């Protein structure tokens, strides 16, 4: 969260990572850096790609991963170098490998250097590695959901958001979020059929987050109470925000 | 089934 246009920011799609794994995350006008991504427990496996969109080659073409101070002890990023030459209208690969620690809510750095005609291009954006790309669904009946859902002690495990619709409400877009979020969707929990319930636990080299979620839709208003119960306070927080933006 | 509370009043 910056002051001032996100626009030609390094965050101008980041949010569109989220739900889904691939997409072109940046292009400026003379690169598109494009990603494919998979992840399985606390890991994964992002491919990046790299496309010139000029008539000439990159040289010294140097991709880094940066991640901050706290960001780094809870998640490891692994990768390969990359051929520093690029073709015009060629396109590189470079594989990630992942492996989350422990919660986080900081958002890796990918700089991009390198020479084009003889000038210094340098380019900056947030990797869209978020703490629910861990997320293993769990399916469960109603009864085994409401049990859980009242073993909460802890009241700051439980992150309630009241917040005003970006997009259209759109019902089949919704499930699509969810289900692209992470959580497994659970059918008839809530009574109200508007409505939905998620749970699911994600999962870190050191420990396993049990997460349970409701979402709220009031259509008139315009608005949504997303609710998260978690078995840790930071992972409802994390999971509230991102879920919350998506909406 | 039971939440507390519905935020749709």
């Amino acid at each position: 969260g910056s002051p001032g246009i996100r626009l030609g920011s390094s965050e101008d799609n980041f949010a569109r990572f989220v739900c889904k794994n691939n997409g072109v995350l940046f292009e400026n006008q003379l690169l598109q850096i494009g990603l494919k991504s998979e992840f399985r427990q606390n890991l994964g496996r992002m491919f990046i790609f790299y496309g010139n969109k000029t008539s000439t080659q990159f040289l010294n073409f140097t991709p880094t991963l940066i991640c901050a101070d706290d960001l780094q002890t809870n998640l490891n990023l692994q990768t390969k170098p990359v051929d520093p030459t690029v073709d015009g209208g060629a396109q590189v690969q470079q594989v990630v490998n992942i492996e989350c620690i422990s919660d986080f809510t900081e958002a890796p750095v990918l700089n991009i250097q390198f020479r084009y005609g003889g000038t210094f291009q340098n380019v900056s954006v947030k990797l869209p590695i978020t703490l629910n790309k861990f997320f293993q669904p769990t399916e469960m009946a109603s009864q085994d959901f409401f049990q859980r859902w009242k073993q909460l002690s802890n009241p700051q495990q439980e992150v309630q958001n009241i917040f005003k619709a970006k997009h259209p409400m759109d019902t089949e877009i919704t499930k699509a979020k969810i289900i692209g979020f992470g959580s497994a969707l659970l059918e008839e929990v809530d009574p109200n059929p508007a409505n939905f319930v998620g749970a699911g636990i994600i999962h870190t080299k050191t420990t396993q987050i049990g997460c349970l979620l409701r979402l709220e839709p009031n259509l008139q208003a315009q608005m949504y109470r997303l609710t998260l119960r978690t078995s840790k306070d930071t992972v409802s927080q994390r999971l509230c925000e991102l879920l919350s933006e998506q909406f | 089934s039971f939440f507390e509370d519905n935020f749709v009043p």
